[PDB]
């Protein structure tokens, strides 16, 4: 009946499918083997006797993360062909990760989108876990969203991108890559979220109190994001929340589907007990400008739209009680065609806590998908980036003999800044 | 079976708890062998547990106490460097309040007998002696080892000398304090171990 | 946190920085073999302001040995809490200053100087920051004073707004031995008055003094006034590695003790000093750990402060004590010692309070005090290198390693004018 | 389970609230018209 | 409902809050862990199973004395970034508490007021403890109440700042510490209490005959005397004293605020063995000069106004039987245009002991604070021994070479020498 | 669990009070481990406290004191200046009243047993022999040190022979009388002894 699919492409794709789905089937009680000892039927479908199966795509043209998973504990959760590995890496390569060596392996992955799709009707939507800056990231994360669009173009694509932050990009090519990856994901996406690595880091390094902080710390984060996106549409709540009903409250304009995202509380065991985290305490800090999760300074941008989600045993009483003292202070300001802005979605089941992490048994949490003019700024410092470096042809030969052509990257350079000039546009 | 299916206390765990599953088997439809959680045992023996007055105490006295272990040895200089903040903040916890909280159980990678005495004398917490092999099969269940010299089973070594383990009533790995992991927090990964949630019972 | 990084020159410095690290680890229950043993916190909540972890727990000291000749960097390793250094900090010269500040400053310092730089810069850029440097060398020979005074000098232009302590010791008023000790003297002392933040001296006769009427050793070494040094070592620091009731660190001193930056040259002293029969006898309790304190005897130079006039003053305090008879003795001896105070500061003293004592006692008190009395052990080395100088004597060992005459005059002005604007203040 | 309801059928409330006190500490006097003890 | 806000700033803020903190968690019945074994509210918080959680920041910007807080005894009753902490000394400067560290701390310090006083509204005011004579104390000390002003108008901003000796100052800067301070505070705070440490000094060697205590035994009487403050915020009495009449009796014009404590009586047990304790004589002991706070002679002093609270088992009726006998008295003299002089407030609570401290369980008991002409003293010997240093430019480059510019020393000589003017006029 | 964690008198009490209060609860939603307000100790037993001239005196001698516990050394000097002083504030104290009012506890540092009996016949009070465990585990309770010869689990040097220790019935610090403390001032703190809040109940 309810279904909804996760999509995870890249290494930074895999293993934030398994920290989500560490925390799911901690939550709805799946063992690494599936066997329970209808609120299931979201993310596990069920096979047999009591097995509840994942339903996902994991995609990478490199083996090296994909075939360790499937040594793994959870190796007997998952079927093997919705872990489908190829031979090469794409090699931080938009050419090959699209055109050359990504080409024989979205036949295997259109196969299984389309056998984990059609069991029921009324499919909810389709999510991408893709990494920008890496080459089957953005390559083979382009194409296959060209194809599902083609082939299922009514049905909802959420994408949770994960950026190059301003300072940490962890590679060269970072430029090429993303402006190529954002043509694309202008055109045909209908729901971009930014995941910047920093301003996680920065997040894990206050609040949570990690001065050495892993990719898996990073990962339990998002995991907690996406637990209390999809827990309005997992279990009953005082006020639904659908995954249609994000476009319709926070895309006003097709082309500006470009949001944020904020996790509050995320305090640490030690530093938990001793705040009442209360549904405003944990909504003022939702709003706090460095508790952003991709380091888009809001001060200087106007708020478009934004959407709430809370997560336990909250009253609705003080929830408009502390969203209007949000609507008051003058530190925060909204564009004046949306007079209203806020989408509020109330689940009642608490956040479960992860053993041995970094988080805390908290009884209330709040997430927040917020759209913003201040997504302007973290394309422009990207304009910055790739002309300084395309300037004087640097690493140009890897995409032009290896399957594009001298002209795709001025068109990327145009129609980014042609995002700008719709994101001033409406900036009046 | 947690956290780990090769250690000689949860293999004798096993052997033990289907052992009588069998033998009501035959005294009357029951489910053998018997499921993980299902599963109970005894931790420590009637004579294994030692304060510092010398004098023996059952397990059933640590119950509503987290509890955690403390693999020391007296000539690594990183266990010389934990033991006073771990006794301080074995101190400040329970002092400040009006309950007790916290529990240390020290187990010993020390070479012999009388240096063993001598780092035992620092502690105020309880002990286990060398010549228990309790203090064999609990490391090799923890794999807490300084170096490979017995055949661990394809794992690696878990952590190394020194650290603590909050352990449950079953074994299990409540949380682990990262003192040398893949965090390396020493000498403040103690600020870290939850007096709540965790609790022997 | 903040970590203090210990730069030690000549071989004065090496085996004063032997003694410093013996006393500071015996303060700190560290075993020569790298590990600690105490099982207190008290210790071991400090031990970046000194040392560093190097992965197996053990703890090697943030310091540099530093000497043209390496019979002095043997010395060091071969005796007790020599095993406590990496070798790594350890620069080696192979040829050696033969008391000449010219060879150890212009000529074959030179080439030592690149290659402990970065030796520098491997703890100290190796930590977020430092909290400053200490220096501790010589001036009576070459290798300690042209090396260490370079050294000095070349940390400035990277850490310009970095505290720097110098802890050198002068040379002999009555016994010297190195015949040429006048020209060293000078040389570092008119080049450290522009790039030193504060001076504090240090004589061998004054220790040779403690050592024979308030200790009364019939024979005392070079070790003993060593451990003598090494007391007023862990003095004017440990209020940065231990708590107390009233805090203070290195950059507490310079603010409270410099009114003026020309003028930054200190007295050093440590007490209680009793001698053997006489450690039971005597009470100790801060009246009289005062009183001794503010005396000729109690000095590490070889001045005595009735002459001059203190200018400005600090004595930090240890152990178990109690804060107002701290302090109002502080007042008794500015009540009566009345003459004995410039009249233009009010209050001159500084007071702080550690509340931990060094090992062995159990109330302690390290006094550094800014007296223009040290104008006087200034003149008696201007006035003996002025009178080999009118002499033209012992110059082609200057002049033959690239060294201007214009350079031995501008050391004449430059002193000239330093006990000209102390003598002012009296 | 959603929160119960928090009205009778008589349309009251069902739960009282305390009240923020002050710490009450009471001080003993009458006096007038016999003016006790 | 009610709460009040408390700020330590300066390792004398230090040491002077927790001795506050602990009589306040004996107080109300606070377990060094924050449980209770409801007056709690105005001082304490809550958080769940009891735990009242503290309502105040500590200032430092050297850690040797912050983090040895969170190494002993109280852990756990205070919130780990309420103890906020730097990492060097200001060191006797009030440039370095203003323009080189402390504009990297006040940003992380306003960040956890705000969160700390937005948790219910009620607030009464925020009470601050610093030393002037230090460096963080008196710099960090005056940037924080720069930016109290600036967004926390109009709330009320009590202050105990450690004034030196004439004699006991332990620092020879503080003259310039100490005068670059008053012009912080004499058009920012709103009620300015005065200390000093040999006027603590002489009552522990006289009233108790205590010949060798140290700092904490002061801290004790001076945490008895903020506790006998809020005693009725907290505690129920026959006249309530909050904080808004602190300075509307006590504060006859806006620039006259300095005033004078007493606290009666300081007897120990073994003479309380001896003396009875009736309401007339606990306040002719805090009338007598030789029982002062500040080391301030109130016989060339002239009072304008004072406060009286009583704390115990005080009857209303002896209370204007000794206060009609102090107006009978000749030797304390009043001003004509004030002819009343006189607030009393009265609660019912004893006050409580500590053992192992100074003080005995008395019945009854006396927090006396006045606003008197006797001010203008300990001010123009801060005249005395300013201008004989600052004529001479000693100590002068340590402030000049550090951010802050020639000219500001002369016009804060101005400002005190206004203040002299100010309570000379007053005083005709 | 007052006033020190690691005090082996009172790690002795732990291992009895939840003893029974695990009794109870086999016997019958009880706290375990139980509040540090409900312990109750005995402190001294039966044949523990001797008198004057050696009878047998109990621990239901001493209601309504004001207790105190006098550490001493016989050759010491400090316990030989302070000794004649408290001598008469035991006098006047205990004579000049309605009421028997104080009492002192004699725990022993002498060095054999010649030590004892000539200390001993210079003091009129109660005393402890110094066979007895109860001076060793009553020494460390009160942190009280001749020397850093006995291995302590992070303690302080809280004070020196002599010490006077007001007590209470469980143990608890009463109120320091600091002779020799960090007010350092002597032979006249014995004066700040009260005896109406500290009663030995
Ligand atoms: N959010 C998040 N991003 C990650 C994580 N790990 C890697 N990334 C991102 O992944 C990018 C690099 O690409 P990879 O994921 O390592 O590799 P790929 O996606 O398979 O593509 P190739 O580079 O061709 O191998 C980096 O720029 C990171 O931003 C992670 O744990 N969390
Ligand atoms: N009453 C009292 N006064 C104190 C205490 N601690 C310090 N002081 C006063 O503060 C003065 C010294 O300045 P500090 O408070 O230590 O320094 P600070 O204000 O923290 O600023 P910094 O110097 O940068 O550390 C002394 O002269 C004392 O008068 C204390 O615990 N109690
Ligand atoms: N303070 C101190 N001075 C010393 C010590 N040993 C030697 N000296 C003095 O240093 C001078 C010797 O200079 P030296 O260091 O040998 O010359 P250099 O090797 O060229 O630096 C003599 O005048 C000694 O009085 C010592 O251990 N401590
Ligand atoms: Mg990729
Ligand atoms: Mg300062």
């Amino acid at each position: 009946m309810r279904e909804v699919i996760s999509i995870h492409v890249g290494q930074a794709g895999i293993q934030i499918g398994n920290a989500c789905w560490e925390l799911f089937c901690l939550e709805h009680g799946i063992q690494p083997d599936g066997q329970m000892p209808d609120a299931f039927n979201t993310f596990f479908s069920e096979t047999g006797a009591g097995k509840h199966v994942p339903r996902c795509v994991f995609l990478d043209l490199e083996p090296t993360v994909v075939d360790e998973v499937r040594t793994g504990t959870y190796r007997h959760l998952f079927h093997p062909e919705q872990l489908i590995s190829g031979k090469e890496d794409a090699a931080n390569n938009f050419a090959r990760g699209h055109y050359t060596i990504g080409k024989e392996i979205v036949d295997l992955s259109l196969d299984r989108i389309r056998k984990l799709a059609d069991n029921c009707t009324g499919l909810q939507g389709f999510l991408m876990f893709n990494a920008v800056g890496g080459g089957t990231g953005s390559g083979l994360g382009c194409l296959l969203l060209e194809r599902l669009s083609v082939d299922y173009g009514k049905k909802s694509k959420l994408n949770f991108c994960s950026w190059p932050s301003p300072q940490v990009s962890t590679a060269v090519v970072e430029p090429y890559n993303s402006v190529l990856s954002t043509h694309s994901l202008l055109e045909h996406t209908d729901v971009a979220v930014m995941l910047d690595n920093e301003a996680i880091y920065d997040i894990c390094r206050r609040n949570l109190d990690i001065e050495r902080p892993t990719y898996t710390n990073l990962n339990r984060l998002i995991a907690q994001v996406i637990s209390s996106l999809t827990a309005s549409l997992r279990f009953d709540g005082a006020l639904n929340v659908d995954v249609t009903e994000f476009q319709t409250n926070l895309v006003p304009y097709p082309r500006i589907h470009f949001m944020l995202s904020s996790y509050a509380p995320i305090i640490s065991a030690e530093k938990a007990y001793h705040e009442q985290l209360s549904v405003a305490e944990i909504t003022n800090s939702a709003f706090e400008p460095a508790s952003m999760m991709a380091k888009c300074d809001p001060r200087h941008g106007k708020y478009m739209a934004c959407c709430l989600m809370y997560r336990g045993d909250v009253v609705p009483k003080d929830v408009n009680a502390a969203v209007a003292t949000i609507k008051t202070k003058r530190t925060i300001q909204f564009v004046d065609w949306c007079p209203t802005g806020f989408k509020c979605g109330i689940n009642y089941q608490p956040p479960t806590v992860v053993p041995g992490g970094d988080l805390a048994k908290v009884m209330r949490a709040v997430c927040m998908i917020s759209n913003s003019t201040a997504i302007a700024e973290v394309f422009s410092r990207m304009d910055h980036k790739f002309d300084l470096m395309y300037a004087k042809r640097a690493f140009v030969h890897w995409y032009v003999g290896e399957g594009m052509e001298e002209g795709e990257f001025s068109e990327a350079r145009e129609d980014l800044a042609a995002l700008e000039k719709d994101y001033e546009e409406v900036g009046i | 079976s947690q956290p780990v299916f090769a250690s000689p206390l949860n293999v004798e765990k096993r052997r033990l708890n289907e052992e009588r599953a069998l033998m009501q088997a035959q005294k009357a439809n029951i489910q053998l062998p018997p499921n993980y959680g299902d599963m109970d045992l005894i931790l420590f023996p009637e004579g294994s547990l030692k304060n510092s007055n010398n004098t023996v105490i059952p397990q059933s006295h640590l119950k509503g106490k987290s509890v955690a272990l403390y693999f020391a040895d007296g000539a690594d200089p990183k266990c010389a460097s934990l033991l006073p903040f771990l006794l301080n903040y074995y101190r400040t916890m329970n002092e400040g309040g009006a309950n007790q909280k916290i529990e240390i159980i020290f187990v010993s990678l020390d070479r012999d007998r009388e240096a063993f005495e001598s780092h035992r004398a620092h502690m105020p917490w309880l002990s286990i002696d060398l010549e228990n092999p309790l203090t064999e099969i609990l490391k090799r269940h923890f794999r807490v080892m300084k170096e490979y010299e017995v055949p661990t089973y394809g794992y690696g070594s878990r952590t190394g000398v020194p650290s603590v383990i909050v352990i449950g009533s079953d074994g299990r790995e409540a949380q682990f304090l990262p003192i040398c992991s893949g965090l390396e927090e020493g000498d403040r990964a103690l600020l870290r171990w939850d007096w709540r949630n965790t609790k022997f019972a | 946190m903040r970590e203090i990084v210990h730069v030690q020159g000549g071989q004065c410095g090496n085996q004063i920085g032997a003694k410093f690290w013996e006393v500071i680890s015996d303060e700190h229950g560290i075993d020569p073999t790298g590990t600690y043993c105490g099982d207190s916190d008290l210790q071991l909540e400090r031990i970046n302001v000194f040392y560093n972890e190097a992965t197996g727990g053990r703890f090697v000291p943030r310091a540099i040995l530093m000497d043209l000749e390496p019979g002095t960097m043997d010395s060091v390793r071969a005796g007790p809490f020599g095993q406590l250094f990496r070798p790594d900090n350890f620069v080696f010269g192979q040829t050696g200053a033969g008391n000449n500040w010219a060879k150890g400053h212009y000529t074959e310092g030179a080439e030592l100087i690149d290659s402990v730089l970065d030796v520098v810069r491997k703890e100290a850029e190796g930590c977020d920051c430092l909290q400053g440097f200490q220096i501790t060398h010589s001036l009576g020979g070459g290798t300690g004073s042209g090396m260490g005074t370079l050294l000095i000098s070349k940390v400035r232009e990277e850490y310009p707004d970095r505290i720097m302590e110098t802890f050198s010791v002068f040379p002999s008023p009555k016994v010297s031995d190195t015949v040429v000790e006048p020209y060293n003297a000078t040389l570092s002392v008119h080049q450290l008055v522009e790039n030193a933040d504060e001076v504090q001296v240090i004589d061998n006769e004054a220790l040779y003094d403690i050592c024979f009427r308030t200790l009364k050793l019939t024979t005392p070494t070079y070790g003993d006034l060593n451990h003598l040094v090494s007391a007023a070592m862990s003095g004017v620091t440990c209020c940065l590695r231990f708590p107390g009731q009233l805090n203070s660190d290195l950059r507490k001193l310079a603010v409270n003790l410099i009114p003026f930056p020309r003028l930054h040259f200190f007295l050093i002293g440590f007490a209680p000093l009793t001698s053997r029969g006489s450690q039971q006898y005597r009470a100790l309790s801060v009246p009289e750990l005062t009183q001794q304190m503010f005396d000729a005897k109690n000095m590490m130079c070889a001045s005595d402060p009735r002459h001059g006039r203190y200018l400005t003053a600090s004595a930090m305090f240890r152990g178990r004590m109690s804060t107002k008879e701290v302090d109002e003795q502080m007042l008794n001896v500015q009540n009566k010692n009345s003459s004995y105070f410039v009249e233009w500061i009010p209050n001159n003293m500084k007071s702080s309070v550690c509340d931990i004592p060094p090992k062995g006692l159990k109330m302690s008190v390290t006094f550094v005090g800014n007296s223009t009395a040290i104008q006087e052990m200034f003149k008696r080395v201007s006035d003996q290198f002025t009178a080999m100088f009118r002499r033209k004597a012992f110059l082609h060992w200057y002049t033959g390693e690239g060294m201007d005459e214009m350079e031995f005059t501008e050391a004449e002005s430059n002193m000239n004018d330093l006990v000209s604007e102390y003598q002012q203040y009296q | 389970s959603p929160p119960e309801s928090s009205l009778q059928s008589n349309f009251v409330p069902s739960h009282e609230e305390v009240g923020r006190h002050k710490r009450f500490l009471v001080n003993s006097r009458d006096s007038l018209q016999g003016n006790m003890i």
